[PDB]
């Protein structure tokens, strides 16, 4: 619905804290 | 926008000046950002 | 302390999150 909107990435930073000490 | 008025004429597009100076009252973007269609058409018709 | 609280729930977002990949 937004005009303009461009393509990118957002950083998630509970994505590669997770998995560095779980597994 | 208004950066003219404290110093150097800093360029901006208008739907995003129009998002900060609904900001400014309290309303979030997001509410111009699907609402920029309506806002403008309400704009012309007052103007007009 | 609150006058007028009302009870309900709140929702974690690190609660899903943690549990879907390490368990
Ligand atoms: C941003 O990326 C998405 C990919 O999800 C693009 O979505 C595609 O849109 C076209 C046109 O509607 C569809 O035919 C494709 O099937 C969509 N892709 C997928 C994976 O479903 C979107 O167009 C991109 N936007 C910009 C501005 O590049
Ligand atoms: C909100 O929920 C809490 C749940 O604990 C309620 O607290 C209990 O209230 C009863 C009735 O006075 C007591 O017997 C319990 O000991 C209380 N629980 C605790 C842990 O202290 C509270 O009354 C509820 N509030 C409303 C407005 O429904």
């Amino acid at each position: 619905v937004v005009i303009g909107i461009v393509n990118n990435t957002v950083y998630d930073p509970l994505q590669p804290e997770l998995d560095s000490f779980k597994e | 926008g208004w950066t003219f008025g404290a110093g150097p004429a800093l360029q901006i597009p208008f739907p995003m000046q129009m998002a900060y100076r609904f900001n400014g009252i309290g309303v979030t973007q997001n509410v111009l950002y699907e609402n920029q269609k309506l806002i403008a058409n309400q704009f012309n018709s007052a103007i007009g």
